[PDB]
DNA sequence: CTAGTTGATCTCATATTTCATTCCTACTCAGGAGAAGGAGCAGAGCG
DNA sequence: CGCTCTGCTCCTTCTCCTTCCTCTCGATGGCTATGAGATCAACTAG
RNA sequence: AUCGAGAGGA
């Protein structure tokens, strides 16, 4: 629908001029908009007006005319047949679902990866919109790699549910039940989309809307709605001021304000953490913290892999430890001599990221520079990196044995060192084919890389631990290391996840690089800290097992 | 915006109006002589603008 | 609409140029760079009137310069159109996407929604013209045009017009 | 302690570079106290000026540049300061020479 | 980059005049570089140093 | 003309909950003149 | 004649204030910052 | 380069 003003277009013919040439791109970019409002040119293939949404729904209603089994087939207030077809803990999950739904709060759900956090919501809202009658609208945020898995899903247990892509679609509000959007494409539609009042907001990735002050978290915060909801992947990873980010978007009200939280909901001294009266370290932290998650509990689901997954095998967290070879002793002692120049300098090298001196030095000595080049004739030498060698005694000890290896890495400059490394530098592990990935590699590449790596001939599979989500398949790995601390524990989780997916029978044996008496072992204890605290707040144990963060904390500086 | 006390808006509100007349002025006659990181007044639009060597 | 105004233009000039001949070369200046302009503050620069009578009083010599600049007064013809008024202009083309009529130096503009409610294009008629009301509009004919409004371009004046009303009708 | 100290041992050796190197005897934080000037670069120009300056005094309080009796040769000063090595300008009467 | 207009024919290998020698004028007497950046390779592609 | 691919850019991001503290340390070294603003007071007109 | 009012006087605050040139010594160091992920544009070819 | 300080000169 080309609405531009013909005026100015016989001006042009009057007399053309080539200066407004941006002019068509700003009609183009105008036509782009009143396509998402109400038109559509191409783009009906984005599960829009055309397909299954108002033309392919024909295609359901000889089996079930407009009434399911929700309504036709064992009707009841829930399906029938779906519930038939769900398994263990799913009916119960649907079950609490549409008591949230009662509540008409919020709620949020999730269980550990590859128990079908995707499934067990559509048939939910499904059930909502034939036995609860619910005439929508339901909202459903995710990245567009599983927006495409959830229309599939819809598509194929609720052919009759009208389901959209907010990619690159037309017409949805102008048409009329479900909608898919990119968190992303959530910001750039900060339009009227967000006045829409979706009846049903869900949200895929919860743990992309952990930090309160993150664009993502706010943003979906301004859309509210008497039900939303969270399907985060993964529950708390860093702070609890996460969960409360999460609770405030599904539950508001039933929550006290950021301060309160922090102030007292804090499972460190601030809660109490000696709650008992005893030493100031956090190891009897009871009563008060374990008191706020039985509160969140009637707010939260978790099924455990091992619940019905019980076909996993053996996890081994076998931490390797590396020796600091002199030259690298050498460089290690010069920058703690020289780092303090203000003691912090704000960090900005000297600690925050004097860190990623120490990790330089640790890995790739030999290269420590931005200016590579001028070394990489006769660089990277690995005599200098003890890691180094101790990752290519147990590559060629898997090649021997035909293991197929994941190496998880650092910023891509390690990458392409390690790289380098393996092809050229040394020939026993030139021997050894190898696999690539990194962070810009193309999302077609990727899944071609992940499929060869299923079924590779390949010996090592070099992987970069930020790229990609839980989504990548690697379940033809048999041995796994990690070469640095990787931050957050849950990026530890999905990189050692990476074989673990649903299947993954023969065994993988996991390994993490550490150097003795390096900050690197500091910035573990630290990640021991944080899972313990994950665990606490998750499952309350009477854990005295503490590190003594008040020295610890500045220890682990440097 | 979160809806803080009032005694912190308060607090910001001020701070707030203290930057902006030392920016504009770095001498006000009182106390708070605002200053940089490095230990020194900040040269105010008025400063530069003001005296021998002076703008004028 | 057509009118008679004052103008004051002022020339700078060169001192190698000043001599016996430095009204004849003032007024060719003034002459070239004036008659036929384009001005927002008066349209079209039509005619420069009185020239054997021109005023110049005559002008200063820059404080650090040695040229010379003149304040040369004048009465001059200028055309400016104006919102809400009729023009009886003449036909220049028509097209689907709309229409355009000439006033002297400036074209007025008319838009789908200016024609009336009866008047569609029929592009098959050699040459196009509105052939659909009973009032055929040609491209060669002329027609009284309705101004709605007027478009400035820095080489150039334009305005738009209607043909909606029968008075507004071929002429 | 036997290193916690040697921390700060820092403290000791740059607060009294930076006291004598720069002039300010204060602690080097804003200028705090400061009386700039206290430490001098030795002129060498000649002999008798670096035994001038070996031998040279300062009056902080002539600084705010009041005019009045001080900076005048008081007739104490007979045989204890130099009656004519006086600077000119600012300085008159306010530098004095043993 | 922008080395001085000023003679460098006068320096040594060490970045330093032998004494002895007559200096006159912008004449470069202490030869120091900064191999600083831009490290970009298009620089590499372009003078390697 | 346009759909595809790929380079390029924009935002993400959040800290992690924390030790912990002294306190603040003072000598050298301004004052000078003028406007401003309050405070008191005394008398003059009122009731 | 007491009340009140008001200007008149005096007494603290309360700032705000001084040609041109040449050397040398030194103390500032920089007040933002993960790369990924995702989107947009730019190049390219039919 | 910057700013600050000191020294001296007309």
């Amino acid at each position: 629908d080309d609405e531009e003003e013909e005026n100015d277009d016989k001006i042009l013919k009057e007399l053309e001029d080539l200066r407004f040439r941006g002019q068509p791109g700003e009609a183009k970019d105008d036509g782009d908009e009143l396509y998402y409002q109400e038109r559509l040119k191409k783009w009906v293939k984005q599960r829009s007006c055309g397909s299954q949404r108002s033309s392919d729904l024909p295609e359901w209603r000889r089996p079930h005319p407009n009434i399911p089994d929700a309504k036709l087939n064992s009707q009841f207030k829930i399906p029938g047949e779906i519930y038939s077809l769900l398994f263990n803990y799913q009916k119960t999950c649907v079950q609490w679902l549409y008591e949230l739904y009662q509540q008409n709060c919020g709620g949020i759900i999730g269980d550990e990866m590859g128990l079908g956090k995707t499934i067990q919501v559509i048939a939910f809202i499904a059930a909502l919109h034939h036995s609860g009658l619910l005439t929508g609208p339901v909202l459903i945020v995710c990245p567009a790699t599983v927006m495409k898995q959830w229309c599939n899903e819809f598509q194929h247990w609720w052919p009759p549910l009208r389901t959209v892509i907010l990619h690159s679609m037309g017409s949805g509000m102008a048409s009329d039940h479900i909608l898919i959007t990119t968190y992303v494409g959530l910001r750039i539609h900060s339009d009227k989309l967000l006045k829409v009042k979706w009846q049903y907001a869900v949200l895929d990735e919860g743990h992309k809307i952990r930090n309160p002050d993150s664009e993502i978290s706010l943003t979906c915060k301004k859309l509210k709605t008497h039900n939303r909801i969270i399907l985060s992947g993964t529950p708390i990873q860093n702070n609890l001021t996460e969960l409360w980010s999460l609770f405030d978007f599904i539950f508001p009200g039933k929550l006290g304000t950021l301060p309160v939280f922090q102030q007292q909901f804090v499972i460190p001294i601030n809660i109490g953490g000696y709650a008992n009266a005893t030493n100031i370290q956090v190891q009897t932290g009871y009563k008060c913290a374990v008191a706020l998650r039985d509160l969140i509990s009637p707010y939260l689901l978790r099924r455990v892999k091992a619940d019905v997954a019980k076909d996993l095998p053996q996890k081994k967290e076998m931490v390797l430890f590396c020796k600091l070879t002199k030259y690298q002793r050498s460089k290690y002692l010069e920058f703690l001599h020289s780092s303090d120049l203000n003691q912090i300098q704000n960090g900005k090298r000297n600690v925050l990221f004097g860190i990623d001196i120490l990790r330089k030095i640790c890995n790739h000595p030999d290269l420590l520079d931005r200016d590579t080049k001028r070394h990489n004739p006769d660089y990277g030498d690995p005599k200098r990196s003890g890691k180094m060698q101790v990752v290519k005694q147990l590559l060629l000890l898997w090649h021997k044995q035909g293991y197929k290896a994941l190496l998880f890495t650092q910023s891509r400059q390690m990458l392409d060192i390690l790289e380098e490394f393996i092809s050229t530098k040394d020939p026993d592990l030139s021997h050894l084919n190898y696999l690539r990935m990194d962070g810009t590699t193309n999302i077609k590449g990727r899944q071609s890389l992940v499929d060869r790596f299923n079924n590779e001939s390949f010996d090592v599979f070099l992987l970069t631990t930020r790229v990609g989500g839980l989504g990548v398949n690697l379940t033809g790995a048999n041995r796994i290391i990690i070469f640095d601390p990787d931050w957050n524990p849950s990026t530890d989780m999905q990189a050692r996840e990476r074989a673990w997916r649903i299947g993954q029978k023969r065994e993988v044996s996991i390994y993490r690089l550490m150097v003795g008496g390096s900050i690197e072992e500091k910035i573990y204890h630290r990640q021991i800290f944080k899972q313990f605290l994950t665990n606490r707040i998750l499952t309350d144990p009477k854990q005295k097992r503490f590190f003594k963060i008040h020295e610890l904390h500045d220890l682990f500086s440097l | 915006h979160n809806g803080a006390p009032h005694h912190a808006i308060e607090e910001a509100e001020s701070l707030l109006q203290f930057h902006v007349a030392t920016y504009m002025d770095n001498d006000i006659a009182g106390q708070p002589q605002a200053l940089q990181k490095s230990g020194r007044p900040v040269k105010s639009i008025r400063a530069r603008l003001k005296g021998k060597e002076g703008r004028i | 609409m057509f009118f008679i105004k004052d103008l004051s233009l002022n020339i700078t000039l060169h001192p190698s140029f000043f001599g016996p001949r430095m009204k004849q070369y003032l007024k060719t200046k003034l002459l070239e760079e004036v008659e036929g302009s384009c001005t927002g503050k008066f349209g079209y620069i039509l005619c420069v009137l009185d020239y054997d009578n021109i005023d110049i009083q005559r002008g200063r010599i820059l404080p650090t310069d040695g040229s010379a600049e003149f304040n040369v007064k004048y009465r001059a013809v200028v055309f400016k159109p104006f919102k809400g008024e009729v023009v009886d202009g003449t036909v220049v083309s028509c097209s689907q996407h709309g229409f355009e009529v000439q006033v002297g130096p400036m074209k007025v503009f008319v838009t789908k929604h200016l024609m009336p409610q009866d008047l569609t294009f029929n592009a098959g008629s050699n040459p196009p013209s509105y052939q659909s009301s009973e009032d055929v509009i040609t491209i060669k004919s002329r027609i009284r045009v309705k101004i709605e409004g007027c478009i400035s371009q820095v080489s150039s004046i334009h305005a738009i017009g209607s043909i909606k009303e029968d008075y507004l009708g071929a002429i | 302690f036997n290193m916690k100290l040697a921390i700060n041992a820092k403290t000791i050796t740059s607060g009294l570079k930076y006291a004598l190197a720069t002039g300010n005897w204060g602690e080097q934080k804003k200028a705090m106290s400061s009386r700039a000037g206290v430490s001098q670069v030795l002129n060498r120009y000649t002999y008798s000026s670096t035994l001038s300056h070996l031998r040279r005094t300062n009056t902080p309080i002539g600084r705010d540049g009041k005019l009045a009796k001080p900076r005048q040769l008081h007739n104490t000063h007979w045989g204890l300061v130099c009656p004519a090595e006086t600077p000119e300008g600012q300085a008159c009467g306010l530098v004095k020479n043993l | 980059l922008r080395m001085k207009h000023g003679t460098y024919d006068k320096l040594d290998d060490d970045g330093l005049i032998a004494p002895g020698v007559r200096v006159s004028g912008e004449d470069v007497i202490i030869g120091k570089t900064t191999p600083i950046s831009p490290d970009e390779e298009e620089l590499g592609q372009r003078t390697a140093y």
